[PDB]
RNA sequence: GGACGCGACCGAAAUGGUGAAGGACGGGUCCAGUGCGAAACACGCACUGUUGAGUAGAGUGUGAGCUCCGUAACUGGUCGCGUC
């Protein structure tokens, strides 16, 4: 019955301003405290701010002292985050969580929303290029053949792969994305299959990325050699 | 002065039905009010303990937490698969909260040798200025693992990146990337493209390689 | 000896004024901690604490007691005097 859904997320160039929502369901924020905690990729839980009930008292970590601003607004049962002058440092995943009902769960954060990204950078929104990862004309390697895709050069997260359709997800690993010196991400999505069907079956990743109205099939075939 | 969490041990490999603790030391006073979270890759935290040894409504009890002064424990008492996770501890004393560092519980597993590839630029990258170069080591079990890059015999260094693959639902294996990054114009001034990985579970350190031209 | 009456001295419930005492005379208020109220602070309640707090009060009590100066009911004691 409880639940938390953020949003607002999205790409601003250092020193813009963004603000996050974050929408409650099943309880009235009017009652609990309210917390946002982020967390960047590949790194630990951070805590940026709070608002306590019937009093309004917000509290923030020393890290976003002064840039941002947390409030509450009952009428839409609605929490929000408000967040100026942003940095690259800020980026992160935003999550908002109900701290629960001292009685039942002490002071801990008893519900948290799925999160919403938000990316700080100068680096300009851009669909990825995707290349083939050809399997070797070669024979095998642990009984098999690879192959894959290459997704290259796009901006910001997030992009999703599969392969025909969905319909192939045996044997696929699809790699978390790289950050690159260029400040562009990068990743590859391979997949293991029978290297005596290589002529005769089909494999094709679909790559999409939907900040940049970016959408890619790419057969992926042995080269002519 | 903030308070610190000090968390250990930032990971830890253990086998369903073994007893695991994880521990986070404060640095000063916090009273009992110190939370534990469980958080698996893509999802939201979840609370398991709250006020240090109360277990939050609806969660299993072989979890269980306890305080030792200014020292917190959270105990699994016999791990079952869906507990493989990162954990984490939060003091809430005082503002502003601080959270441990976390530690990642993973499972172990027999040995597994990587399978390993090597895939070179496409041609249609390669008329863009620059050859990306895939070295892919599949399936294997330690995470630990080296992968080094040779063109012609020369060592590369700091023109590769790596990528790895969360321990895999079925399997418990890791899958691994090694990207080598290169202008058109170095990639094409050579011919033999080599990547050498070593691991515990191959007799001997492996090696793919291409010749530029030949495919 | 006794009783009644008058008066004086003493005592005295009660009352006005006074000036010292701080937590072992209290109450109030604040402060701290803990728990609770859908509640970390602010607000309210409960519990705990004076090796927590001014006897210049920082009180819409400086309230009770006392120190010290008066008024004083009397069912009080004593002495004198008048009378029986
Ligand atoms: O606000 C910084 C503060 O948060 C902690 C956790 O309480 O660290 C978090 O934020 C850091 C980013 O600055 C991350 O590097 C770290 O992984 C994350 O847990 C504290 O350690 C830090 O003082
Ligand atoms: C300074 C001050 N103290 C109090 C009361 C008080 C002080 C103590 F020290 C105690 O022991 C005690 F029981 C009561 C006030 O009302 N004010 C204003
Ligand atoms: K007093
Ligand atoms: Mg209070």
């Amino acid at each position: 019955e409880v639940q938390l859904v953020e949003s607002g997320g999205g790409l601003v160039q250092p020193g813009g301003s963004l603000r996050l929502s974050c929408a409650a369901s099943g309880f009235y924020i009017s009652y609990s405290s309210i917390h946002w905690v982020r967390q960047a990729p590949g790194k630990g839980l951070e805590w940026v701010a709070s608002i306590s009930p019937y009093s309004g008292s917000t509290y923030y970590a020393d890290s976003v002292k002064g840039r941002f601003t947390i409030s509450a607004d009952t009428s839409k049962n609605t929490a929000y985050l408000q967040m100026n002058s942003l940095r690259a440092e800020d980026t992160a995943v935003y999550y908002c969580a109900r701290q629960g009902y001292r009685r039942r769960s002490g002071r801990g954060f008893d519900y948290w929303g799925q999160g919403t990204l938000v990316t700080v950078s100068s680096a300009s929104t851009k669909g990825p290029s995707v290349f083939p990862l050809a399997p070797s004309s070669k024979s095998t390697s642990g009984g098999t053949a690879a192959l894959g895709c290459l997704v290259k050069d796009y901006f910001p997260e997030p992009v999703t792969v599969s392969w025909n359709s969905g319909a192939l997800t045996s044997g696929v690993h699809t790699f978390p994305a790289v950050l690159q010196s260029s400040g562009l991400y990068s990743l590859s999505s391979v997949v293991t299959v029978p290297s005596s069907s290589l002529g005769t079956q089909t494999y094709i990743c679909n790559v999409n990325h939907k900040p940049s109205n970016t959408k890619v099939d790419k057969k992926v075939e042995p080269k002519s050699c | 002065s903030d308070i610190q969490m000090t968390q250990s041990p930032s990971s830890l490999s253990a086998s369903v039905g073994d007893r695991v603790t994880i521990t986070c030391r404060a640095s000063q006073s916090v009273s009992s009010a110190v939370a534990w979270y469980q958080q698996k890759p893509g999802k939201a935290p979840k609370l398991l303990i709250y006020s240090a040894s109360s277990l939050y409504s609806g969660v299993p009890s072989r979890f269980s937490g306890s305080r030792s002064g200014t020292d917190f424990t959270l105990t699994i008492s016999s791990l079952q698969p869906e507990d493989f996770a990162t954990y984490y501890c939060q003091q809430s004393y005082s503002f502003p909260s601080t959270f441990g560092q976390g530690t990642k519980v993973e499972i172990k597993r027999t040995v597994a040798a990587p399978s390993v590839f090597i895939f070179p630029p496409s041609d249609e990258q390669l008329k863009s200025g620059t050859a990306s170069v895939v070295c892919l080591l599949n399936n294997f079990y330690p995470r630990e693992a080296k992968v080094q890059w040779k063109v012609d015999n020369a060592l590369q260094s700091g023109n590769s990146q790596e990528s790895v693959t969360e321990q895999d639902s079925k399997d418990s294996t890791y899958s691994l990337s090694s990207t080598l990054t290169l202008s058109k114009a170095d990639y094409e001034k050579h011919k033999v493209y080599a990547c050498e990985v070593t691991h515990q579970g191959l007799s001997s350190p492996v090696t793919k390689s291409f010749n530029r031209g030949e495919c």
